[PDB]
């Protein structure tokens, strides 16, 4: 049961999940009877000056613990110095860090058309030179079989076995013997160039952690931010070497944590900063979106208690002993480990029809040219 | 000192007892034989003393162990804090429960656990090598265009035999099996010459792309985790391979006292001393190695060449932390915590890390040339060959099938 | 001016050893057997509704030559050879690809880069280097 | 004929008969197919530096 006052509507609904699982597990150890409710403010809490000179208060669930409302916190509550002066923390049960989100990069974006490795000039150049050498062979054979030689030439380039022509001269022979070499060279170089184009088409490298130099000062092709008034700025703004990124974010900020995913999937945010185990469980579910391999802020959540409850030490011992049997690992496997998708380096971009279709257009060109050319025999006869 | 966290060093006669940036380990070990020490945790003590500001000796351990107990009597640094001969112990030390009970523990400052080390791999290539460079679509559009152009050949020579032109055409794509009856007639010859162009473009583009799949990565190559039959079944799938750990340590009880077989199986392939296993894995003497996390995540990244890499670091087993051990219920336990939780905020942790911990092979190494005797991965084409042979036998069956009628 | 390091010329030509290298002896003999296998199979399939002929045809088509004017007169032999040819093409293709791979990603060694080269963070004994004392 | 064979099969001609001859020429074709292949392989390097 879960009495959520943010439906002014206090409504009883239900709630569950990884944390709830750990709680319901731990319960059997120490005979816990417990109601459960949510936070009206919907934020963790931090030390903030109030009444403009009067006091320093905690604006959230942390305060609700200190205020006397709550008695123990179970949620992804962070650990640092500032909070440690008024709470008591169990050992951490789930380490984590700071990462970035980006959509899937490119499954197939490589080739356009088949003539691409050459450029139109050399095409027409060889198309001319072939008839050139053809008629030259023709004369050299004629004056010590025209259509014959025209075939022989314009075929040998095309690897076919059409026509049974030959040279009867000596000049034509010594010429064709290297005409063949030029033929082989063209096809060779063509293959080599196409291979080059298909192997060194690196679309883009996935941006690498916070220390990626592209972020040293960002180009406007890097939209990224956090949620205004999070606990991450306590390491962004409180650090001096990030104030530039701080200004970029305060201007690029997105509305909601869910608005971040909405905007990334909307091709309007192309990178997003947050904690590891918050996005990583959405990458392996939202297969079009994955993280970066790096970790920025070393910390791990834990359970909070009012200062010096008579079992602080006890629950910490239990959460330790219950961390290595199988509980955390198995609960992750069944609760955070979809493993539905697995990305890699820039794949070798399997060929699709839509960029290999161009040659079929010349196939259709031959098809149509047939029924035209056919009656030319009937005419010439 | 049992790792790149504390370093022992003898005495220097030039600059006093030894250099700066190190602190004298003055331990009358065996009988005031002075040494001096430096490293990672030494640095963190030299910053603890900047906000608790006390005085401290530095004397090593009688037994050089990590803290296993016997008959309730304790050994190791724990063994010399339980008797409170020494008010506090730091350095490389895990955090379990049977240790968490006798004394207390601070907030951890670098996370560790269990992982596995193994000689890395050869260069494997998927059995699917042949099929890769195309979508299945073109592979049927092939037959489509073949049949339609054969029909056009029908139309043309109306003005060979159509159970034969297919033979020539299909042959031409696969680089000129054997010449046959060339269809006469100028128009026909034009159409076929056109087809040859599509051929030469096709085979070329093929070779081009198939010259890509052999230039990208591979080789997960080792395991899934402690749940694999590979580990728990010693001889089922592969009989002879064998691994182990080092006894005397923390990582024992978190396997023996919870897993059954691997303990009695490793009881015959354990090595005294850490780097003995490094020597073994250098020459294939042992197959796999299990130990603490951080010592491994270091020892790999600074070898000669990264021929020895973790098994998918992103996965860990029984993730716990190091820490700082204090005598029972002293009032200090708070301050040190309040102390250390500052340094995570001040970036100094990453600083000391870069001062010691970074490894060389951080970048993705070059996907190695996979020279192949690989009958295994090229097998699929042999199996399609056999499938052709079966189609042959059944087609011959069709002969008699028509023949009785 | 500044501070630098000296190393001899790295490698002008140190790449290839032998032509059979991209394959390894097993597959060689495998195809060498299978060719005669399919040859005699074609022979029988044509014989029982020209032996040396078929032996040529087969053991030639692998070699791209134009030797011999054989053919199949059956239907089974025809449908078999039509894909025998495909296997032929595949072998040569893969061979070219593998040799290209071996010739393109043979990086002998990268020239050591300045003082901040990590190989020097602690040196291997394959890095002899010093100055003049004093 | 021989010179033609190296450069990928210009045009068929009078095939010399006799079993021994045919053996020798079939051998030569092997050298051919290895040669053209190795060529294309290497020429697929100079365009990657
Ligand atoms: C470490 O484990 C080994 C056995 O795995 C044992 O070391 C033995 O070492 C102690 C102390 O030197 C000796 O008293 C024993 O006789 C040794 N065993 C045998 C069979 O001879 C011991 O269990 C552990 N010792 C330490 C210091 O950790
Ligand atoms: O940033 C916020 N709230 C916010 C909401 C809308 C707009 C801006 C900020 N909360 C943080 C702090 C708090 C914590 O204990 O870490 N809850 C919590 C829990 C998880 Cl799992 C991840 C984070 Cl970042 C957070
Ligand atoms: C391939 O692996 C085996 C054993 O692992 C060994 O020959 C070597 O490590 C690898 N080969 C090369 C050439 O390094």
């Amino acid at each position: 049961i879960c009495t959520g006052p943010n439906d002014r509507h206090t409504v009883p609904q239900c709630c569950y999940g990884f944390c709830i699982d750990l709680l319901i597990k731990l319960a059997r150890t120490m005979q816990f009877t417990y109601e459960v409710h949510l936070v009206a403010d919907g934020k963790f809490g931090t030390q903030e000056r109030v009444q403009n000179s009067n006091k320093k208060e905690w604006n959230g669930m942390m305060g609700e613990l200190l205020s006397g409302q709550a008695d123990m916190i179970v949620a992804p509550l962070t650990i640092n110095n500032e909070r440690a002066q008024y709470i008591e923390f169990s050992k951490p049960f789930k380490y984590q860090g700071l990462t970035i989100l980006v959509k899937k990069e490119i499954p197939r974006s490589t080739l356009d058309s088949f003539m691409q490795p050459f450029q139109s000039t050399l095409w027409l150049l060889v198309g001319l030179s072939v008839h050139v050498v053809a008629v030259m062979l023709y004369l050299l054979d004629r004056f010590s079989t025209l259509s014959s030689a025209m075939w022989f030439s314009w075929g040998v380039l095309l690897n076919s076995g059409i026509g049974e022509g030959a040279p009867r001269s000596f000049s034509a022979r010594i010429l064709g013997m290297v005409w063949a070499g030029f033929a082989m060279i063209i096809v060779a170089s063509y293959t080599a160039n196409l291979a080059a184009f298909l192997v060194l088409d690196r679309p883009e490298e996935r941006i690498t952690g916070i220390n990626d130099p592209r972020l040293r000062n960002p180009s406007d092709k890097f939209i990224y931010a956090t949620v205004k008034q999070s606990s991450v700025d306590i390491y962004f703004r409180r650090q001096v070497e990030l104030s530039t990124m701080y200004r970029h974010m305060e201007k690029h900020n997105y509305e909601s944590a869910a608005e971040a995913i909405q905007a990334v999937r909307d091709n309007k945010l192309h990178a997003f900063i947050w904690d590891s185990a918050v996005l990583e469980f959405e990458a392996s579910q939202k297969c079009d979106l994955v993280t970066t391999g790096e970790l920025f802020f070393r910390s791990g959540f834990g359970i909070g208690m009012r200062k010096d409850s008579p079992w602080k030490q006890q629950v910490s011992l239990s959460i330790l002993k219950s961390h290595e049997n199988g509980f955390m690992e198995d609960l992750d496997k069944t609760w955070v480990r979809y493993q539905e998708c697995d990305s890699r380096s820039n794949a070798p971009a399997t060929l699709t029809c839509e960029n290999m279709a161009g040659v079929f257009m010349l196939v259709a060109g031959g098809i149509v040219a047939g029924i035209f050319l056919i009656f030319i025999e009937i005419a010439y006869k | 000192e049992e790792a790149p966290f504390v370093i022992v060093e003898s005495v220097d006669p030039l600059s006093g007892t030894c250099m700066r940036n190190t602190v004298p380990c003055q331990k009358r070990i065996i009988s005031y034989i002075k040494k001096c020490c430096k490293g990672f945790c030494i640095d963190i003590l030299k910053k603890i003393s900047k906000s608790v500001k006390f005085t401290y000796d530095l004397y090593l351990v009688t037994n050089g162990k990590h803290g296993k107990k016997i008959n309730g009597t304790w050994n190791g640094m724990i063994g010399e804090v339980v008797m409170k001969r020494a008010y506090m112990a730091v350095g490389s030390l895990t955090i379990n429960e049977e240790r968490s009970e006798v004394v207390d523990f601070s907030v951890p400052f670098i996370e560790t656990g269990i992982s596995v080390m193994v000689s890395r791999s050869n260069g494997t290539v998927s059995p699917s090598a042949f099929l890769e460079p195309f979508s299945a679509c073109v592979w049927v559009m092939m037959f489509v265009m073949l049949l339609i152009v054969s029909a056009v050949a029908v139309f043309v020579f109306e003005y060979f035999t159509i159970g034969k032109a297919i033979w020539l055409l299909w042959g031409l794509v696969f680089n000129n099996s054997v010449p046959v009856q060339n269809p006469k007639g100028t128009t026909s010859k034009i159409m076929v010459s056109v087809w040859a162009f599509f051929a030469v473009i096709f085979l070329a583009s093929y070779t081009a792309n198939l010259a890509a799949f052999m230039i990208q990565e591979e080789y997960v190559d080792q395991v899934s985790g402690l749940s694999d039959k590979k580990f728990q079944r010693p001889n089922d799938f592969s009989p002879p391979f064998r691994f182990g750990t080092v006894p005397n340590g923390s990582t024992e009880r978190n396997i023996r006292n919870n897993y059954a077989e691997m303990h009695a199986y490793m009881g015959k392939f354990n090595q005294r001393g850490v780097d003995d296993a490094l020597l073994s894995l250098k020459t294939g003497k042992l197959d796999a190695f299990i130990y603490d996390a951080a010592v491994l995540n270091y020892m790999a990244g600074r070898d000669e060449g990264c021929k020895l890499v973790t098994i998918g670091s992103g996965k860990v087993f029984a993730s716990t932390g190091y820490g700082i051990a204090i005598q029972k219920d002293s009032g200090w336990k708070r301050q040190v915590d309040l102390a250390i939780l500052q340094l995570f905020g001040d970036g100094e942790m990453e600083e000391l890390e870069a001062l010691w911990l970074t490894g060389i092979c951080h970048n993705e190494k070059n996907e190695v040339m996979s020279s192949q005797l690989d009958i295994d991965n090229m097998a699929g084409v042999f199996y399609m060959l056999g499938a052709a042979m079966a189609l042959s036998l059944i087609t011959f069956i069709s002969e008699h099938l028509f023949y009785w009628q």
